[PDB]
RNA sequence: CGAGACUCUGGCAUGCUAACUAGUUACGCGACCCCCGAGCGGUCGGCGUCCCCCAACUUCUUAGAGGGACAAGUGGCGUUCAGCCACCCGAGAUUGAGCAAUAACAGGUCUGUGAUGCCCUUAGAUGUCGGGGCUGCACGCGCGCUACACUGACUGGCUCAGCGUGUGCCUACCCUACGCCGGCAGGCGCGGGUAACCCGUUGAACCCCAUUCGUGAUGGGGAUCGGGGAUUGCAAUUAUUC
């Protein structure tokens, strides 16, 4: 057995669920690199908290994701999310609180909302329109 | 709205135009060549495909909907 | 006729005047002279401390 | 990366302001830099938040109209790099620098809004604000890339380009500075 | 740059480079855009050139292709008129001689006086749907 | 490694060579003149596909399972133009699909095994391996 | 020996499903068979949606009804008729309880 | 009294109690075993199936009880009040429904009603079967739908979902995985599932991608018409539909 925690993110609908667990691989998403998946037209955005805060503490935990639900950029979003948290919360109960601060200080400032969750999922459809705020058209003489 | 078309059949003058204007250039798409000569726009496209095996264009994009050709290295 | 371009930076937003209320007054430090300070309406949002480039101090902007 | 976020093929160092009066509505490294434009995808929570949304993903949000090609911001963001790429190769230069220029050439001074003399048609000269000289000016701008596009063999990134380009330094060819043009003149005259 | 093998006949139309192969020849009655397609693509003939490209040979290779379409395993089911009603036979009807037949089975429902041919002929829509505001302006 | 980790565009290609150079494909006596699916307003450009489809098939069954002729058709499936009503969702051809999981068992790519339909050969496996390693080494994108 | 039986649960009434629910497993254990611990499944909502208006003009008004039904199982292991007869009893009005020989 | 308050739903609970018609973790992981990479290899990591425990859990999934928002803390302002503004935490004093008073209206409904008054008709029906019309178009109006393209038409390919639903039913009956045949429509054989078991790991469309076409009523658009195949029904003529 190997140590771990298991952390999440959440934009809109879809749970994206990280688990954190002492080795060495990749961080994978479904089983395959960030770099691959597609859309790919979106792609620095997912690099961009490895790059960051450097490859070398990624690299100290294998990082492994299942992701189900929304589409592709909420994915994209939950991913980004997990990862973060993951890492930080990996390093707050077994190795340090300096390493853990120290993430959540760079990300926190330009921020991303990578460790405060998103309100925002959908508002209800009510009657009377073709959408949920639009409305049928009038007629008047 | 508009009318306007192009030349569509390959030509003699425009392709031999094409790679003696090459200074000019330092953008290259299919649509610019287009308008500056009177090759199609596929025309346009195909004409760069084989330019690129002389080398005096370079390739910087190679996206699906159009290409975006660089004339040598920078100019 | 003619005079300089004047920058002028926002020193206080008085208040919202317009018929539709859609016309903002403010008052603009000269920025060049701390002597003048003028009222001239600003059509669009306006966040205080922000510049504008004063064309004219002729045909004084103000109530409508 | 954390000493200089950069953009995705491009740097947003070596880029200027011209202006003094269009500052704090115009940045892209003052802390705003991104690789890749996106926030959270709302920008109408705050008043406040305008503030936060840099000029670059102010530009690709404002492209997106005209039903069809609404509420796709990933054909705006591979349409927009493959523009800023079309930029580099007509001028040199950064094209975050010729961005900035084009928007500083092309927001209005003074404009008019209504005022009642009379019910002849006459207006009030006022000044605008700097926030509402740089939403005009993006406005004009991508506006003009789609109108060229839409019965021309070029596409919504070479137009783009070229939109930028001649309002940067001047050309008249440029539809923002065109209609800006107008909007001063009108101003200046009136009651 | 190959200008030079140009202008190609397909029956009545000159067919020149404006579109791909295909799309070219559906100048002519009888042929629709997959029509043309799958001549092609029978004929062994790269359908992406222009009709200024490709020479007289290929023209004639489509041709007897398309007016033998079964005896060069063209089906049935993809010919305009499926055993028809002057003929025993399927047949691929092309050019002028699909208005010819297009006018026979209009005249002959008039005489017949079944309901298509009525209909067709007083100017009242054939199907039966709503024309109520419609057909007109 | 699983398929996903490579360049998945890249693997389809490189597989639907590879078995043309095998040199059967049990060839249909239809897709010359084919309508094929009803997602389609122009007849196949060519009568090569049916290499590329293959592909796609065995690695689609090698991350699944066991599927048949279901799982290919809505992923080659997209939006059907309806006329002038709206553009909604269908499945297209079923004879090509069926056709393509035929002929691959024959070569046993992928055969019948548990949780229905076809699941991936170890012979299969092997292939798939192989062309994965030349993609792996090309790219990633 | 010991039989693998499931008790099923179907109602509507969350506070009275809940507290046959909570009698079901108390009396179980006392007199000892298996606790198990209840599997919530998904309430099901039945929508239907009409007319508010007969006869239909003024504006468009629609109602709509939902009737949430709720499900839950217990599979309980020990032996033969001491469990369906132990569980069963005690209960009579609006809470379906289903004892059933099923699971081996 | 109405509204507020209230209730219901959406969001914040790695706290609480549970889960074999639900999953996840986590070994030991072996096999199908591929070497893709590391390791000489055993072994380690790996999409899935299979090994399964007297494993562990409720994170995703589920639904129960609990807490969290009160302008609470802090700072300005105000009759220092009622309240307002900013700031932190963060679901912020920013979600959406449900909810209707006093009283009016000749609003609509006798064709929802074996609710109903009077009137008509009633064995010669206005109580039932056979047939046709509502679907007829020189024209006016409204809600829509499809469009006018290149964020697209075209040909391959990548790939992620959610609310809900189903047969074995008190006047009539299902969803289909999976085999075969057919371009297609469709035909045909099985098996499971009143169901988070099976359909459905809902691998949907938008999206992503390599081309082709090249802004040209063009291949955008699919109107109108002609020929043919099938599906539904005992009956489709006045295209039922495909």
């Amino acid at each position: 057995p190997l140590q771990s925690v298991q952390v999440f993110g959440r934009k809109k609908t879809a749970t994206a669920v990280a688990h954190c667990k002492r080795g060495n691989g990749l961080i994978k998403v479904n089983g395959r690199p960030l770099e691959m998946i597609e859309p790919r037209t979106l792609q620095y955005k997912l690099l961009e908290p490895v790059l960051l805060l450097g490859k070398e503490r990624f690299a100290g935990v294998d990082i492994r994701v299942r992701v189900k639900g929304g589409g592709h950029v909420a994915q994209i979003y939950a991913i980004r999310q997990s990862i973060s948290k993951a890492l930080v919360a990996y390093y707050q109960k077994y190795v340090d609180e300096a390493s853990k601060k120290e993430i959540k200080d760079i990300l926190i400032q330009y921020d991303r909302t990578l460790l405060v969750a998103d309100p925002r999922r959908c508002e209800s459809k009510k009657f009377g329109g073709p959408g949920a705020r639009a409305r049928y058209q009038k007629s008047y003489r | 709205r508009d009318k306007l078309n192009n030349l569509v059949l390959f030509d003699k003058a425009t392709y031999d135009k094409l790679c003696k204007e090459v200074p000019n250039y330092k953008l290259i798409t299919p649509a610019v060549v287009s308008e500056r000569l009177k090759i199609r726009g596929s025309l346009a496209r195909a004409a760069l495909q084989e330019l690129l095996s002389k080398g005096l264009i370079k390739l910087v994009s190679k996206h699906r909907a159009q290409v975006i050709y660089t004339r040598n290295t920078k100019g | 006729r003619v005079q300089p371009i004047k920058l002028a930076r926002v020193t206080k937003v008085l208040g919202r005047t317009g018929s539709q209320g859609q016309c903002t007054q403010v008052r603009v430090e000269f920025m060049d002279d701390t002597s003048r300070s003028i009222i001239r309406n600003v059509k669009g949002p306006v966040r205080e401390g922000d510049v504008l480039t004063l064309l004219e101090s002729e045909r004084e902007a103000r109530r409508l | 990366t954390p000493d200089i976020k950069l953009f995705g093929k491009w740097s947003t160092d070596d880029v200027q302001i011209n202006d003094i009066s269009l500052q704090d509505y115009i940045a892209v490294k003052e802390k705003y830099a991104k690789y890749l434009p996106h926030s959270a995808g709302r920008y109408a929570a705050k008043r406040f938040r305008k503030a936060q949304c840099p000029i670059v993903e102010r530009l690709t949000n404002s492209m997106m109209m005209h039903g069809r090609n609404n509420g796709k911001k990933l054909m705006t963001v591979r349409i927009v790099k493959h523009a800023f790429e079309i930029i580099h190769l007509l001028t040199g230069e950064n094209p975050l620098q010729v961005l900035v220029n084009a928007i500083i050439n092309s927001g209005p001074r003074e404009d008019s809004t209504r005022i009642g003399r009379a019910g002849t048609v006459r207006r009030q000269a006022v000044d605008v604000s700097p926030l509402r000289r740089v939403n005009q000016a993006i406005w004009l701008l991508c506006t003009g890339a789609r109108e060229a596009a839409f019965r021309n063999i070029k596409t919504i990134a070479e137009c783009l380009a070229d939109e930028l380009i001649n309002a940067a330094k001047g050309s008249s060819n440029s539809y923002a500075i065109k209609k800006k043009d107008e909007l001063e003149r009108v101003a200046k005259s009136n009651r | 740059p190959e200008k030079f093998q140009h202008i190609l006949r397909v029956l009545n139309t000159n067919i020149d480079g404006r579109r791909k192969i295909a799309f070219a020849i559906t100048a002519i009655k009888g042929v629709g855009r997959r029509y043309a397609h799958v001549v092609l693509r029978k004929a062994d003939i790269d359908l992406t050139k222009r009709a200024g490209e490709l020479t007289e040979d290929e023209v004639e290779r489509v041709i007897t292709i398309m007016q033998n379409p079964r005896q060069y395993k063209i089906p049935d089911w993809f010919l305009n008129r499926q055993k028809d009603v002057k003929d025993g036979k399927y047949s691929q009807v092309l050019a002028n001689g699909l208005d010819n037949k297009l006018r026979e089975d209009l005249e002959r429902l008039k005489k017949i006086r079944a309901h298509r041919g009525l209909r067709h002929f007083w100017g009242l829509r054939v199907r039966g749907q709503h024309t109520k505001t419609t057909g007109r302006r | 490694v699983t398929v996903k980790d490579v360049n998945q565009q890249e693997f389809v290609r490189a597989l639907a060579a590879f078995l043309k150079k095998s040199g059967k494909l049990k060839v249909p006596e239809w897709v010359d003149t084919v309508k094929l699916a009803k997602h389609k307003e122009l007849a196949p450009y060519d009568e090569n596909w049916f290499y590329t489809r293959a592909a796609s098939t065995a690695r689609h069954l090698y991350l699944r399972g066991g599927a048949g002729v279901g799982s290919m058709t809505k992923i080659y499936g997209g939006r059907q133009r309806n006329g002038v009503m709206p553009s909604h969702f269908s499945r297209g051809s079923k004879s090509v699909a069926r056709r393509v999981l035929q002929a691959l068992e024959g070569l046993k790519m992928v055969e019948k095994d548990q949780d229905w339909g076809r699941k991936l050969t170890p012979q299969g496996q092997r292939d798939l391996d192989r062309i994965a390693g030349q993609v792996a080494a090309a790219k990633k994108k | 020996a010991i039989h693998r039986i499931r008790i099923t649960l179907t109602s509507r009434n969350v506070k009275s499903l809940e507290k046959v629910c909570a009698d079901l497993i108390r009396g179980a254990k006392e007199k000892n068979l298996k606790v198990k611990g209840p599997v919530r499944m998904p309430t099901k909502t039945l929508r239907i949606t009409t007319r508010k208006t007969p006869c239909g003009e003024g504006s468009k008004t629609w109602d709509r009804f939902q009737m949430r039904i709720h499900k839950r199982l217990i599979d309980l292991h020990s032996p033969s008729e001491i469990v369906k007869q132990i569980t069963s009893i005690s209960i009579e009005p609006g809470v379906e309880v289903e004892v059933t020989i099923a699971d081996a």
